[PDB]
């Protein structure tokens, strides 16, 4: 049993509300989970609003974007969960602001309130593909320079579609349909029996 | 023109299809009995209104349509088919 | 009216008088863990591993057995009901033998996730273990049985499914060994159900003993094409060759039981199987070669000829679409000589009505029937899914079988009215005594089995069968949707070729030989090389050579239903769609394009190029095709016996006799079926 | 229905930034075959700069538009720019890969699923 | 050849691989050597197995020597045990 | 149980990369400092968490116990 | 305590197996 | 001010995929079935939609089985059948739905089959 202090629980559930009422327009829902963290959840317009409120409060100083990052739910109509995880050095305490954006429908950018989400939001461009308006300089991270196709997304093959060889003829690397020598033995693991939720 | 096959393609249970059916409760043995080796084919569609399907020789095949027709225009189509 | 209000902790899930504890469970959402209780067998109460506590009781209560009353709360995670299962497990897992990396039930165990998720992390039995003997129990299921833990399950299947009564218990204590007390195998179809439903790895099965491990199989949901009940079932496909058929439950058609002959007959789905499209040499010796030179061997054969001279007799197994190309083709070339081996009685308006030709009482209405006349089938051997459907309706409700055939084991007490076809006008004057319980009778159902049509008298067979149910329908004053007449079919694609007008028997082609012949998957023997014509070309279309491939100018081979997105129907036309499991092997290719493509070197092309456009021809020809796992309910009974009356037969004195008399008779009759290694160690077995 | 918009509101404003691309990449062509001394055309490039841009010529949707813009001109950055060295760019000419052939027959007589 | 005989063959194309450089199989090959095991003779009727050395050996089971029609086979050492 | 231990957070001023850098050096330090203190004040005890479930069996146990071994399969597996 | 490469292949066996034509001809 | 589309979302021009598995790639949205072998049915609740098989043909070097096909082993899972039927639509891929079909209520009692009646 891991060693909970619910002193805790306790003091981040009541900024939870804090907040809650400091933004009524934006905060969808705020939770305390078990695990002793707080997620406010903000309507994808309160990505401006919401941030700038915990990085410039007296009483909520959240100066650190410790990152930005995109879950994707293909079930959900709002495909990606744009998580921000912001830590307060004053108060030794985190937050974490999560948002909902589709594929096509964009989020604002926060390079403004952090310029830390300058590389972090390229990041979330070139893997999954939302966009950030306003930003400095969007473009492709991590994928190579004439990569077709978003990652990270759920929809994307693990092997992708090119993989790379160099031909003598043309002598230069060239990508061909990808042809695996052992396709990736897809083992299923869950298992039909569930476990009575505690 | 020899036709092989005679097809009737009549969806079940739905308004416009009523004559087509009616058609087959009343004269369908009536036109085998007549033409006993011709295959006249009952079918049973479903959202599509029925359809008289007619194959003629050499894999042709033509089509007329059967939507909201009486009994007897059901019966005279199909008696134009086999002229 | 009839809900009893009860909370399964808290949600007060209102359920019919009767329901079990466990039954509670699953309607509120959960799942009671259990051993011993499957839903289509007896509760027995043995493991008691699904001990819960309802609210303000002393003692924990048997969910699978306890009817819940009213007002009770069954508390399922409560620190007692997992005390209560924290010490069952405790006890499977003390006798049981640690082979886990041998039980090849090692993923498909419902005792170690019980455990990982039911039972306690250690183990304190200190003590020895206790081993049993393995016995033989047939070539099929492997009883290692020292795994057992004695859940009883199997004694019902083999009592209460299928109609064995053999396997028992033997001895008390904590050496009760569930195998048969002398050695004698148990043989029936349906056996290798016990095999699924084991949870434990006691006894498997032997071919699939260890080739493979569960999470490793790749599982592709598709359509029996073995009997004509068309079971649905799941192929588990390793790295490209299939491993195992397991079934996949179908409420209406098969439920969760699949045959002997479909789950241990993937073996012969890989050997003697064609691959590549030979064509014969100078020397008359068949040889191989590309696709392009053996098509317009074919092709050229084909512009040359016309009309009869070129005809297609289609075999077992070959999927509608393939037949579809194969009319149009055939139909391009001025010849309607498509004919399906199974001879249907085609002279009152057979393949026309679609009424004539289908168990009109969907399988699922065996259970609501009141009395069935079997007339000349075996149904335990011709469709054993549906003989077990008579078997359940005949010991939960029920059902007062007759049979007018062999007296032959059924697996259930039926009334052996006679062996002779001629009975059956007996019936229909009424003088007979059965006329009485047919009147009796309020929901009846008559049964003409296709082998019995297979006969010369069919025709007639057919014709006085339908004037009884004429006047059984007349004198019960039965519902016109409640349908007496029905006939069952013992070849897959034969409800699907008379769908789309194929005409049926090889009749026609006998009177007229035709020049070309396209065997189309036909094994059969309905017409040979010495009745062809002098130049006897026929080109072969399918997956195994057996008898149509050696008397064969051309060899196309195909695809088995494994390999292709093809459309099966079963007898109360159920279309539905095989989903291909491995890719078709060698140069092999789809039935539909072989026939496509033919058709372009020919140069009469088919309209549809891709299989969705396929798809879409059937539709034009047929109904059910396109519309899957939709039984068609209207039917035209009343013109059908309108032109019955107009025929006139003789049914012989021969007495009319299921070919399939015992079950060896049952393990071989397929193409895939006959090449089966596994087929052939059950044959001598019984043999 | 009921879609905020991203840069245009009707596929009117949307057409007017394609137009721009177009000419942005056409003006860049016959640089790129130099910059990267590439062995191909101006001409056959700038006709690929217009296959690439055609096939996508189909869509009506103001937003998906806009988007396929940025995309494109961050596509031209890139090759504006050396970052795609000429193994990036010859690549958009499928030069090495053999082509398939769409004909039935031809793949009836090749693979077993076309 | 090998265990289960793999025989890359005179038409195969793959046994061009050998060619000037030889190939992987097995002397002492296993199907024979516990063939070639004394079979344990027991008092028992069941006996344990495991495998020699305990934790450096397979996880232990019981055979049943109880018919010396058969003599008991570890599924894991292939050892047979006499009765 | 970085708690347990004492050590000294090396701050800087006039960051730079040279300040950086004594920090870097000074944390080599600190380091020896707690690195003492473990080997100096370390438990008796067990060195993985006693449920099955999280934590696979000890061998000599999957080998002799029925439940240890079906632990050691679904969890490896 | 007081020419030779490995080269590697397949070990399993033929698995489908074709139905040889018969050498009698007809 | 938000503007209107009548047009089925449809992004299959960003999602990035080679024209081939766009076009002649069909995708099945199916509830699993169980493996008969185990009596769980917590891998009978979520949807998922599978794309079409593909050739798997063996490897000559080693044997192992060699695939061409990239969303092969790709299966996406999604809680309800109209969300998997969206993700089709948008993604260009073509969907024939398989209905759930669950097990009917069946009853049952232990005082039942004691009926030496039946
Ligand atoms: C050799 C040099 C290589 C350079 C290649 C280049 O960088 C790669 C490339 O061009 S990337 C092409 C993508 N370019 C688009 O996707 C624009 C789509 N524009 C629209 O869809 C319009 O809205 C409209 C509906 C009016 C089209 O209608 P229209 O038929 O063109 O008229
Ligand atoms: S049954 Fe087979 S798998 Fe399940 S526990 Fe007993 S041994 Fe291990
Ligand atoms: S064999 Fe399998 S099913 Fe029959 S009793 Fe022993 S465990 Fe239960
Ligand atoms: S399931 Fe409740 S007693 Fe076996
Ligand atoms: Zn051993």
């Amino acid at each position: 049993v891991r060693p909970r202090s619910d002193v805790t629980h306790k003091q981040l559930s009541a900024f939870g509300e804090y907040v809650a009422e400091i933004l009524p327009k934006y905060v969808q829902q705020v939770q305390v989970s078990c695990l002793d963290e707080l997620e406010i959840c903000i309507h994808p317009d309160g990505v401006i609003p919401t941030l700038t409120f915990l990085r410039d409060h007296t009483n909520a100083q959240f100066k650190s974007l410790a990152d930005l990052t995109a879950v994707d739910v293909p079930t959900r109509q709002n495909r990606f969960e744009i998580v921000y995880n912001l830590l307060s050095l004053r108060f030794n305490s985190r937050i974490r602001v999560k948002t909902y954006a589709d594929e096509l429908t964009p989020i604002d950018s926060i390079v403004s309130v952090h310029i830390a989400a300058n590389w972090y939001e390229r990041e979330v461009w070139d893997m999954f593909g939302v966009f950030f308006f306003n930003h400095p300089d969007l473009r492709r991270i991590l994928t190579d320079y004439g990569f077709e196709g978003h990652p990270f997304r759920k929809d994307f093959p693990l092997t992708g579609y090119v993989e790379l060889r160099y031909d003598d003829e043309v002598k230069r690397v060239v990508a061909e349909p990808v042809e695996l020598a052992q396709e990736f033995r897809k083992f299923d693991l869950n298992s039909p029996w569930e476990a009575f939720p505690a | 023109l020899g036709l092989r096959e005679i097809r009737v393609h009549l969806c079940q249970r739905s308004p416009g299809s009523q004559g087509v059916r009616d058609f087959i409760v009343q004269r369908y043995v009536e036109l085998k009995k007549a033409h006993p080796n011709l295959p006249i084919l009952i079918r049973e569609c479903s959202e599509v209104q029925p359809k008289l399907w007619a194959r003629y020789a050499f894999g042709q095949e033509k089509t007329v349509s059967l939507n909201n027709l009486s009994a007897d225009e059901v019966t005279r189509a199909m008696q134009n088919v086999l002229s | 009216s009839n809900l009893i209000e009860v909370f399964v902790d808290g949600q007060s899930v209102m359920v019919e008088p009767g329901t079990t504890v466990l039954q509670a469970c699953e309607k509120v959402g959960m799942q009671i863990p259990r051993f011993c209780y499957h839903e289509r067998l007896s509760v027995a109460g043995n493991c008691r591993m699904c001990l819960v506590e309802i609210e303000k009781a002393p003692k924990v209560v048997a969910a699978c057995a306890m009817p819940v009353m009213k007002g009770w709360n069954i508390l399922t995670n409560s620190e007692k009901s997992k005390k209560a299962r924290e010490g069952v497990m405790e006890f499977l897992l003390a006798n049981h033998p640690l082979d886990c990396p041998i039980c090849d039930q090692g993923g498909e165990c419902d005792l170690q996730d019980q455990s990982m998720m039911f039972g306690s992390d250690r183990s304190r039995f200190l003590e020895g273990k206790r081993a049993v003997e393995d016995k033989n129990i047939g070539p099929l299921v492997k009883t290692i049985m020292t795994r057992c833990i004695q859940c009883t399950r199997c004694i019902r299947f083999a009592s209460e499914i299928a109609g064995v009564d053999d396997l028992g218990t033997t001895g008390r204590g904590n050496d009760m060994q569930v195998g048969t007390y002398i050695e004698k195998m148990f043989m029936s179809e349906l056996s290798g159900n016990v095999i699924d439903i084991c949870p434990v790895g006691a006894l498997t099965s032997k071919p699939y003993a260890f080739t493979a491990r569960p999470w490793e199989t790749r599982k592709t949901e598709s359509i029996d094409v073995m009997d004509a009940v068309g079971s649905n079932i799941v192929v588990s496909t390793r790295t490209g060759e299939v491993m195992r058929i397991l079934p996949r439950m179908h409420e209406d058609i098969n439920e969760e039981w699949i045959s002997d002959k479909t789950r241990f007959a993937y073996d012969g789905l890989k050997r003697q199987r064609l691959t590549e499209p030979m064509v014969r040499n100078e020397k008359g010796l068949l040889t191989y070669t590309s696709w392009e030179d053996a098509l317009s061997r074919v092709a050229g054969m084909l512009q040359n000829f016309e009309g009869n001279a070129v005809a297609a007799i289609a075999g077992g197994l070959v999927d509608a679409e393939a037949l579809v190309a194969l009319k149009d083709l055939l139909n391009k070339v001025d010849s309607d000589n498509l004919c399906t081996e199974e001879i249907f009685p085609t002279e009152g308006a057979g393949t026309d009505l679609r009424s004539n030709y289908l168990l009109n009482t969907t399988i699922a209405g065996v259970e609501e029937a009141d009395v069935v006349l079997l007339v000349g089938t075996n149904p335990r051997f011709e469709a054993p899914l549906f003989n077990a459907r008579i078997r359940k309706s005949w010991l939960h409700n029920d059902l007062k079988v007759a049979l007018i055939g062999s007296p032959v084991d059924l697996t259930y007490r039926y009334d052996h009215l006679g062996d002779s076809p001629k009975i059956l006008q007996d019936i229909a004057s009424g003088r007979h005594s059965f006329c009485e319980v047919l009147k009796d009778a309020k929901k009846p159902m008559v049964v003409l089995g296709s082998s019995a049509l297979q006969r010369d008298d069919g025709a007639a067979i057919l014709v006085a069968v339908s004037n009884m149910v004429q006047k059984i329908r007349v004198t019960t004053g039965v519902a016109a949707e409640w349908k007496v007449m029905n006939i069952l079919h013992r070849i897959a694609s034969q409800v699907a070729a008379l769908d789309l007008g194929y005409k049926p028997g090889v009749e026609a082609i006998r009177k007229n030989p035709p020049k070309m012949l396209f065997l189309l998957g036909a094994d059969g023997g309905c017409i040979t090389r010495q009745d062809l014509p002098k130049d006897c070309f026929i080109v072969y279309q399918g997956h195994h050579g057996d008898v149509g491939a050696p008397m064969a100018d051309v060899i196309l081979p195909g695809a088995a239903y494994t390999e292709k997105s093809a459309t099966y129907v079963n007898t109360e036309g159920r279309a539905q769609q095989t989903k291909v499991a491995v890719t078709p092997p060698g140069l092999a290719r789809e039935d539909w394009k072989i026939i496509r493509a033919l058709s372009e070197i020919a140069g009469i092309t088919l309209p549809y190029d891709t299989l969705d456009q396929v798809r879409n021809r059937l539709e034009e020809v047929s109904p059910n095709l396109v519309r899957y796992d939709d039984i068609e309910e209207t039917n035209y009974f009343q013109q059908a016996s309108e032109l019955a009356k107009l025929v006139n037969q003789e049914v012989l004195a021969d007495p009319l006799v299921p070919p399939q008399l015992t079950i060896k008779d049952f393990y071989m009759t397929d193409s895939i079926s006959r090449a089966s290694q596994t087929m052939a160690k059950c044959v001598k077995a019984v043999t | 229905t009921s879609v905020k918009p991203i840069f245009s509101r009707d596929l009117n404003e949307a057409k007017r930034r394609v137009r721009e691309l177009y000419r942005a990449w056409y003006r860049e062509v016959p640089n790129t075959v130099h910059l990267m001394q590439l062995d191909i055309t101006v001409k056959q490039g700038r006709d690929k700069v217009r296959e690439m841009f055609m096939k996508n010529a189909h869509v009506t949707d103001p937003r998906v538009v806009d988007l396929l813009v940025i995309k494109g001109k961050m596509e031209l950055q890139e090759t504006i720019k050396v970052w795609k060295q000429r193994t990036h760019v010859m690549r958009f000419f499928h030069e090495t890969e053999t082509p398939r052939p769409k004909d039935f027959l031809s793949k009836f007589y090749m693979g077993h699923d076309p | 050849i090998t265990h289960t005989g793999q025989v890359y063959d005179e038409k195969d194309y793959r046994r061009v691989r050998f060619v000037d450089r030889q190939k992987e199989v097995n002397e002492n090959f296993a199907i024979d050597l516990i063939a070639q095991q004394p079979v344990n003779e027991v008092e028992h009727r069941i006996i344990a197995c495991d495998g020699g050395g305990g934790a450096l050996g397979h996880p232990k089971v019981y055979i049943n020597l109880d018919k010396e029609t058969k003599t008991g086979t570890c599924g894991y050492c292939g050892l047979q045990f006499k009765q | 149980v970085y708690d347990q231990v004492e050590f000294d957070v090396p701050i800087g001023s006039r960051g730079d990369c040279y300040d950086r850098y004594l920090c870097r050096v000074e944390e080599m330090r600190q380091s020896l400092r707690i690195i003492e203190q473990c080997l100096n004040k370390m438990p008796p005890g067990e060195i993985k968490v006693d449920d099955a479930k999280v934590s696979p069996p000890k061998r000599a146990e999957m080998k002799t116990s029925m439940e240890s071994l079906i632990h050691h399969f679904k969890l490896y597996t | 305590p007081t020419p030779e490469q490995y080269v590697p292949y397949s070990t399993t066996r033929k698995k489908i197996h074709e139905w040889v034509p018969p050498s009698t001809p007809y | 001010q938000l503007i209107t589309v009548d047009e089925k979302l449809d992004i299959t021009t960003l999602t990035g995929v080679p024209e081939e598995h766009i076009k002649t790639r069909k995708v099945r949205i199916f509830v699993p079935a169980r493996n008969n072998m185990q009596s769980g049915v917590n891998n009978t609740k979520k949807w998922k939609m599978e794309f079409d098989t593909r050739e798997r043909w063996e490897n000559p070097l080693m044997g192992w089985a060699s695939t061409a096909d990239p969303l092969s082993n790709m299966v996406l899972t999604f809680s309800a059948k109209e969300d998997a039927i969206a993700f089709a639509e948008k993604n260009g891929w073509s969907y024939d739905v398989e209905e759930k079909k669950v097990p009917k209520p069946k009853s049952k009692s232990y005082g039942a089959n004691f009926s030496w009646n039946k």
